[PDB]
C-alpha cells in the first residue's frame, strides 16, 4: 500500500479483498486530507509518515482499522503500544504539540478495550506519591480541559458527561448562582457557547471544572495502563492535595472499581461544586475601582486577585508585612496567610483592595538594581509578587462564615469519605485523614475554607515517584514542589500534560509515567547526599584517601592550595605542597614575564619528585597576563611538563576563551573560580559546552582570601546547587574562610544546608588560601606570621562588617583597579583604608588639591606607616624632592633599594636605575 | 508651597504603611505649581 | 606592587611588619594559629580528621571497612578471564573500547589502559596505548586472564 | 462597553415595571415598536453603573444627580459602547 502525502509514505501488506477494501478507504481519505504545505509546517498535513499513518486510522475510525493498527504498532510503536505519548514525545524530540497530541487521539479512537496491564517498568517500580493541583494554577486553565475532552474522548467523554449531569442536577439541589450555566458538555463541543475566561475563572464554575481535570488525568492513567482505579490507588503509597485538589486526593483513596469510581467521582464533583457555591455566595467579587488596577497595572503588576503570590521571601518577613497591613485595615478586610507553597513562595488571601495596599507596600519596600557591587549584608532583598488567577480569597476568614453552610448543605446529600485505603496526608496539620475523630469531609471542607496550607510540612514525603494530576501542568503544582525536592531525591511527573521534556530533565512527564522502557520509564531525580557522599578508599600501600568526584580526578585528597600572588609564587611552598601530596596552584601574580615563569616551573619541576604534577593559576582581570601565559602553558604542555591545572581568578573567560583554553593547552581540569550567581552560570555554560572535559569550579564566597568578589558563602551555592550539578563534569568545590577539620567536614559531607533547610549539600572538595600562610614552606616573612597567627578570626555572621572597622584585624581596602583586598589591618593597611576612603575616592580637580593640602600630612605617615616611604625625606627631617641634592638622593637610594643587612639589592632593576 | 510640602513629608514620615493598607491615593497640590490639576486642566 | 613586602621584609625601611600589608581572611584568621609548621603537617591533619569523621559516621569506625583499589585517581568525574575482541570501522567508541580493553578491576593492566597520559622522568606526555589500541579495522585485542597477560594482533601481509 | 440583558424579566422583576413592551413579544408587535426591546431604566441603571465604577472608585459618597434621557431604543442582547468625559 501507498498511504502517503508529500514526501512520506508507509507500507502495508493487505489481503486482496482486503487490499481492495482499503483501496477504498485510502481514496475516501485523500478525499479528506490536505495538500502539501512545502515543509508540513501547516495545521492538518502530517509531518511523518507514523502522523500520516494516525490521520488515516483516525479516519477509518468513524477489518482495515485492526490491520492498519497492527501495522502502526509493529513498526513505530516498538513494544510502546500503550505508550503512544512516549512515541509523540519521541516526535517532539526528534521531528508540533497539536499534532502530537492528534496522533495520540487517533491511535486512542482506534484502539479497542485497552483493559491490559502496561508494563510502565512495573509501573514506576511499584514510593508512588499522587499530588493533585489547586486553584490558581494556570490562568487560561479551561483550555486544558478542552484539549483533554478533545483528544482523550474514548477515555474521559464518558467522566464528562456524567459531571455535566451531576452538575446540572445539583443547581436544583439549592440554587443557581450561574449567570450563563454549567453545562461543560455544551462549552466544550461548541466554542461559541462557552463563555469568557473571566466567568470560567469564577470559583462555582472553575472548581467543578479544576476536579474534572483531575479526575480525566486520573481516569486516563487508569485506562490507559488497564489499570482499574481499585487497584492503581493500591500501587500509590499516598495522595493528597493543594488548596483545591485535597478533595480529590481523598476521592482517589477511595476508589474502587469503576462502577464505584463514577460514584467517588459524583461525591467529590458535588462536594467541589458545594464549596464553590458557598464560598461566592459568602464573599461574592465586587467592582474593583479601575483607577486602582491601572495603578496596578503601570507599575509591572497583574489585575489585582483575592490571593497575592510573593516569592523570594521567608513567611516571617512576609507575616510581618501583612501584620502591618492588617493593624491598618479593619479586621473585616484583613490579609492572613493563605498557603505557604515553600520557604520563599507564599501566598496570601483577602479582599483585592487589601492585597492591592498590600503590594503597594510591597513595591515600596522593594528594589527593582544591579547590587553586585554593594556588600551582601547590606543589599536590598528582590521579589517577584503576582496575583494568581483566582476569584476567591481561599483559607481566609472571609469564607470561614460559608464553611457551617457547607457542612450543612454536605449533610443533606450523604456526602461522606469514611473508607480510605492509601494515607491521605493532610494539607495543614500534615497527618493521615484515617486517624480522625470528626468526618473527613467536616475536616476537608474546613481545611479548604478557614485553615492555611503549609503546603511543605503537608507533603513532607518519604517517596521517590510523585505525580501532579491538577491544573497548570508546567505552571501547576508539580513543578512548585519539585524546586522545594529538588535533592531530596523526589522525581516529579506531570501527569496532566504532554510536552516536550525538559531541557534540563528536572520533572517527567504524562510520557514519562506512561513510558515502558526501563531507562526512561524510571527515572529517580539526584539525591545529591546518596549520589556525592564523601566516601573512603584505601590505596594497595594501605593510605586512606577521602573518595569524592574531586579526589577522584586527581587521585590524592580534595584538600587543594589556590593560587595566591604573593604567598603562592615561592618555588618552596609549590614544590613540598606537592609533595605532601596535595594540589596546589602556581601563581602568576609574582612572575611579569615567560621567562620568570618558566624558570619558576622548571625549578619546582626539578625540585618535586616523579609521577607528580602541578597547576597554574592566572588572573583574568589583566589581559597582559593572558597573552603571556597561556602561550606558554600550551608550549609546555606540548613539551609535556606536569602542569595540571589552569586556575583562572576573578573573572570567568567568554566562551571562546573557554573553548580554547580547554582544547589547545591539554590540561586535566580547568579551575574556573567565579564570585557572583552569574559567573557560576557562565562556568555552567562552559561545562554544558564541554561536558567531558573536567571543570572544577573553586567557588569563593569572597568573606575570606586576598581579592574578594564579596558575596555570601552560602546563599549563592544554596540556590545555584541543584544547577552547578546538573553537569556530569562540574566538580563542585569551595574554600573562602576554610582552615580547619570542624569547619570543612559540614560542608564536604553536605550538612551544612540543614541549618538553611535545604537537602544535604555535599562538596568535592575545599581549598585554603588564608589557613596555609603561617606554613613553614611558605616563603612569607617570619614577622608577616607572627602578624597573621596574632591577628584573631570572626564568625561567619560577622566577616561582611569589614568594610567599617578592623573585623579581627582585617579590613577591606580598594585596589588600585577598584576591587577591593581584604587585608590584614596593619598600619600601613589602615593608612591605604583611610586614603582610598578619603582622597582617592575624590573627583580630579578636588583630589590634587586636597592631595597638596593633607600632603603636609601624607609625607608624616607614608614615613611613618607605610611600605612606600616619603622619598623627599632625609635624615628625618620632611624635604621635597627639590629639596634634595645629588648626594643625598643617592644616600636614600641606598638605602631605600639596597638591603645592607642582606649585601645586596631588592632586585636589579632597581639597582640599573640607581 | 510651604504647607503642601510639609504635609507631603507628613504623610511619608507618618501615614505612608497606612496610605498603602487603605488604598489612599493621597493628591497634594498646591495653587503656585499644580494649578491644572486643581481646575482639571490636564 | 605592593604584595612583595610581605614576603622580603627584610627590605622595607625597618624591617617593621606594620608598615607591611598581608592579605589574609578574616573567616580563617581564627583557624589560622600555630606559627611556622610544615604545610605537609597542615594538610595530613585536615585529611586526617576528615578521615576520622567519615570512618566513625558512614563505617562504624572500621577502617577494614574501607573499599580498597591498587591504585586511586585517574577517574573523570563525567564517567571474563579469556576474552577476543574483533574492533572493525562501524562504530567501536575509543572510549568504550579503551575501558572493555582495560576492565573492571583498578588493577595494572586497567591503569595502563585507561589512564591518558604517561610519564617519562617526570613529563607528562600522551599515553603511547591510546595510539596503539586505537581503532584500525583488523585489531583484535586478547586477554589470556584477569592479570596473567593481553595480546593484540593484526592481519599483517593477510596473516594474522 | 454595556450590553444589554438577553432577557427582560428579571428587570422587570426586580423593578416592578410589568411593561408588556419589554418581555411580551405579542405586545411590542402591537405597539409597532421594533421587538421587545430593553427596558430603558435597565440602560440608565446599567450605565450609571459604569459612571459609579469608572467615573467614581466604587464610593458610594460620589452618587448624586444622574439625568438621563432614552434618545434612542435598544434591544436584548445589544453591545452599547458608552462613552463619558
Ligand atoms: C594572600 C592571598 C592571595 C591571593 N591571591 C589570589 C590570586 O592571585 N588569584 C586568585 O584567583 N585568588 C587569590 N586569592 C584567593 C584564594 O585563592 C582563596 O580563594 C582564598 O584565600 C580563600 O580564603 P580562606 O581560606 O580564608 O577561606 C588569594 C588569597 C590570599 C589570602
Amino acid at each position: 500500500f501507498q498511504l502517503t502525502h508529500g514526501s512520506i509514505e508507509h507500507t502495508l501488506l493487505v489481503p486482496n479483498d482486503l487490499f481492495f477494501n482499503y483501496s477504498q478507504l485510502k481514496d475516501e481519505f485523500i478525499k479528506t486530507l490536505p495538500e502539501p504545505t512545502e515543509g508540513f509546517a501547516g495545521d492538518d498535513e502530517p509531518s511523518s509518515p507514523a502522523e500520516l499513518y494516525g490521520k488515516f486510522i483516525g479516519f477509518i475510525s468513524n477489518q482495515i482499522v485492526e490491520l492498519s493498527l497492527k501495522d502502526f504498532e509493529s513498526r513505530f510503536l516498538d513494544n510502546n503500544n500503550d505508550n503512544i505519548h512516549s512515541f509523540a514525545v519521541k516526535l517532539l524530540d526528534d521531528e508540533i504539540a497539536k499534532v502530537k497530541e492528534n496522533i495520540v487521539k487517533n491511535y486512542y479512537k482506534a484502539v479497542k478495550s485497552i483493559n491490559k496491564v502496561e508494563s510502565n517498568l512495573l509501573y514506576h517500580c511499584k514510593k508512588l506519591v499522587a499530588i493533585f493541583g489547586g486553584q490558581g494554577n494556570t490562568d487560561d486553565y479551561f483550555e486544558e480541559l478542552r484539549e483533554l475532552y478533545t483528544l482523550y474522548q474514548g477515555l474521559i467523554e464518558d467522566l464528562l458527561v456524567s459531571i455535566a449531569e451531576k452538575l446540572n442536577q445539583l443547581h436544583p439541589s439549592f440554587d443557581k448562582i450561574y449567570t450563563q450555566g454549567l453545562n461543560i458538555l455544551s462549552w466544550l463541543k461548541h466554542p461559541e457557547t462557552t463563555p469568557d475566561q473571566d466567568y470560567l475563572l469564577s470559583v462555582p464554575v472553575s472548581c467543578p471544572v479544576i476536579c474534572v481535570i483531575q479526575l480525566c488525568h486520573y481516569t486516563i492513567t487508569c485506562k490507559v495502563l488497564g489499570l482499574t482505579p481499585g487497584e492503581f490507588r493500591n500501587s500509590l503509597k499516598w495522595s493528597t492535595g493543594h488548596s483545591q485538589g485535597l478533595v480529590t486526593a481523598v476521592t482517589i483513596a477511595a476508589s474502587d472499581s469503576w462502577d464505584s469510581f463514577l460514584k467517588n467521582s459524583l461525591t467529590a464533583v458535588s462536594l467541589l461544586l458545594f464549596i464553590g457555591s458557598r464560598c461566592l455566595s459568602t464573599y461574592p467579587r465586587t467592582s474593583l475601582p479601575p483607577t486602582m488596577l491601572q495603578d496596578s497595572l503601570d507599575n509591572g503588576e497583574g489585575r489585582p486577585s483575592p490571593m497575592l503570590s510573593v516569592r523570594d521571601l521567608s513567611i516571617k518577613q512576609v507575616e510581618k508585612f501583612i501584620e502591618q497591613t492588617n493593624s491598618h485595615l479593619p479586621r473585616e478586610k484583613h490579609i492572613a496567610i493563605s498557603l505557604i507553597n515553600g520557604a520563599r513562595n507564599l501566598v496570601l488571601s483577602g479582599p483585592p483592595e487589601s492585597l492591592y495596599g498590600f503590594n503597594l507596600n510591597l513595591r515600596n519596600q522593594k528594589a527593582p538594581l544591579d547590587q553586585s557591587r554593594v556588600p551582601f549584608s547590606e543589599r536590598k532583598l528582590k521579589c517577584s509578587n503576582r496575583f494568581l488567577p483566582i476569584f476567591a480569597p481561599f483559607h481566609s476568614h472571609l469564607l470561614a462564615d460559608a464553611t457551617e453552610l457547607i457542612l450543612d448543605d454536605v449533610k443533606e446529600h450523604g456526602l461522606s469519605f469514611e473508607g480510605l485505603k492509601i494515607p491521605v496526608y493532610d494539607t495543614f496539620d500534615g497527618s493521615d485523614f484515617q486517624a480522625l475523630k470528626e468526618p473527613i469531609i467536616d475536616r476537608v471542607v474546613k481545611l479548604i475554607t478557614e485553615l492555611p496550607v503549609h503546603w511543605e510540612e503537608a507533603t513532607n514525603h518519604k517517596a521517590t515517584h510523585i505525580l501532579d494530576f491538577g491544573p497548570g501542568g508546567v505552571s501547576g503544582l508539580g513543578v512548585l514542589t519539585h524546586r522545594n525536592k529538588e535533592g531530596t531525591g523526589a522525581r516529579i511527573i506531570l501527569a496532566g500534560t504532554l510536552d516536550s521534556n525538559p531541557i534540563d530533565d528536572e520533572y517527567g512527564f504524562k510520557h514519562e509515567i506512561f513510558q515502558t522502557s526501563a531507562d526512561k520509564a524510571i527515572k529517580w531525580a539526584p539525591d545529591w547526599l546518596k549520589e556525592l557522599r564523601p566516601t573512603l578508599v584505601k590505596n594497595s600501600e594501605g593510605k586512606i584517601y577521602v573518595k569524592t568526584k574531586f579526589s577522584q580526578l586527581l587521585g590524592r585528597a580534595p584538600l587543594m592550595v589556590a593560587g595566591m600572588t604573593p604567598t603562592t609564587v615561592n618555588t618552596d611552598i609549590v614544590s613540598a605542597s606537592l609533595n605532601a601530596g596535595y594540589h596546589i596552584e602556581l601563581a602568576g601574580g609574582g612572575y611579569f614575564s615567560p621567562v620568570m615563569m618558566t624558570r619558576a616551573i622548571d625549578d619546582i619541576v626539578s625540585r618535586i619528585k616523579p609521577g607528580y604534577g602541578l597547576g597554574i593559576n592566572l588572573i583574568y582581570v589583566n589581559p597582559f597576563m593572558l597573552q603571556w601565559g597561556i602561550p606558554l602553558i600550551k608550549d609546555l604542555r606540548e613539551k609535556g611538563y606536569p602542569i595540571q591545572s589552569l586556575t583562572i581568578g576573578a573573572g570567568v573567560p567568554s566562551i571562546e576563551v573557554a573553548t580554547e583554553y580547554i582544547e589547545d593547552l591539554g590540561l586535566t581540569h580547568l579551575g574556573l573560580k567565579p564570585g557572583s550567581v552569574d559567573a557560576i552560570s557562565q562556568v555552567i555554560a562552559i561545562a554544558k559546552a564541554h561536558p567531558t572535559f573536567p571543570i572544577v569550579l573553586q567557588w569563593t564566597g569572597g568573606r575570606g582570601g586576598g581579592h574578594h568578589s564579596f558575596e555570601d558563602f552560602h546563599q549563592p551555592i544554596i540556590q545555584m546547587y541543584s544547577k552547578i550539578r546538573r553537569c556530569s563534569n562540574i566538580v563542585l568545590v569551595a574554600g573562602s574562610g576554610f582552615g580547619s577539620d570542624e569547619d570543612t567536614y559540614p560542608y564536604l559531607s553536605g550538612y551544612w544546608s540543614e541549618k538553611f533547610n535545604y537537602p544535604p549539600m555535599p562538596f568535592d572538595g575545599v581549598l585554603f588560601g588564608s589557613r596555609v600562610m603561617t606554613s613553614k614552606e611558605s616563603h612569607t616573612s617570619l614577622a608577616a606570621k607572627k602578624l597573621i597567627v596574632e591577628c584573631k578570626g570572626v564568625p561567619d555572621q560577622q566577616w561582611e562588617q569589614t568594610y567599617k572597622k578592623p573585623t579581627g584585624g582585617i579590613i577591606t581596602v580598594r585596589s588600585e583597579m577598584g576591587e577591593p583586598i581584604h587585608k590584614i589591618a596593619t598600619r600601613g593597611v589602615m593608612f591605604w583604608k583611610e586614603l582610598d576612603d578619603t582622597i582617592f575616592n575624590l573627583p580630579k580637580n578636588k583630589l590634587l588639591d586636597a592631595l597638596n593640602k593633607k600632603r603636609d600630612h601624607i609625607i608624616k605617615k607614608l614615613n611613618n606607616d607605610f611600605q612606600k616611604p616619603w622619598f623627599g625625606k632625609n635624615a628625618n627631617g620632611v624635604c621635597d624632592l627639590q629639596e634634595m641634592t645629588y648626594k643625598e638622593v643617592a644616600n636614600r637610594l641606598v638605602e631605600l633599594m639596597y638591603v645592607k643587612k642582606s649585601h645586596r639589592w631588592i632586585d636589579v632593576s632597581l639597582r640599573n636605575m640607581y | 508651597p510651604t504647607l503642601a510640602g510639609m504635609a507631603n513629608r507628613t504623610i511619608k514620615a507618618k501615614y505612608e504603611s497606612y496610605d498603602a493598607a487603605l488604598s489612599l491615593q493621597r493628591q497634594v497640590l498646591c495653587y503656585s505649581k499644580d494649578a491644572k490639576e486643581i481646575y482639571y486642566k490636564p | 606592587d605592593s604584595l612583595w613586602q610581605s614576603e622580603d621584609l627584610e627590605s622595607v625601611v625597618d624591617e617593621d611588619v606594620q608598615r607591611t600589608c598581608i592579605l589574609h581572611g578574616p573567616v580563617a584568621s581564627q583557624y589560622t594559629s600555630k606559627v611556622d609548621e610544615p604545610i605537609g603537617d597542615i594538610l595530613n591533619s585536615i585529611h586526617e580528621g576528615h578521615i576520622a569523621r567519615l570512618i566513625k559516621e558512614e563505617y562504624a569506625g572500621d577502617e577494614s571497612k574501607i573499599p580498597v583499589v591498587e591504585y586511586f585517581g585517574g577517574k573523570k568525574p563525567a564517567s571474563g578471564n579469556q576474552v577476543v575482541y574483533e574492533i572493525d570501522s562501524e562504530l567501536p567508541n575509543k572510549q568504550e573500547w579503551l575501558d572493555l580493553l582495560a576492565g573492571t578491576e583498578l588493577n595494572w593492566l586497567q591503569a595502563f589502559i585507561s589512564t591518558d597520559r604517561i610519564v617519562q622522568g617526570s613529563k607528562h606526555v600522551s599515553n603511547p596505548l591510546h595510539d596503539i589500541l586505537t581503532p584500525a579495522k583488523h585489531s583484535k585485542v586478547t586477554i589470556d586472564k584477569k592479570t596473567k597477560k593481553l595480546t593484540a594482533f593484526e592481519n599483517i601481509k593477510g596473516d594474522l | 462597553t454595556s450590553k444589554a440583558p438577553g432577557t427582560n424579566e428579571p428587570y422587570a422583576i426586580v423593578s416592578g415595571d410589568y411593561n408588556p413592551i419589554h418581555v411580551s413579544r405579542v405586545f411590542a408587535a402591537y405597539a409597532k415598536l421594533p421587538g421587545t426591546i430593553t427596558h430603558g431604566m435597565y440602560s440608565s441603571a446599567s450605565i450609571r453603573a459604569l459612571v459609579e465604577e469608572w467615573a467614581a472608585n466604587n464610593v458610594a459618597a460620589r452618587v448624586r444627580a444622574f439625568k438621563c434621557d432614552f434618545v434612542g431604543m435598544v434591544l436584548p442582547n445589544d453591545t452599547l459602547q458608552t462613552t463619558m468625559e
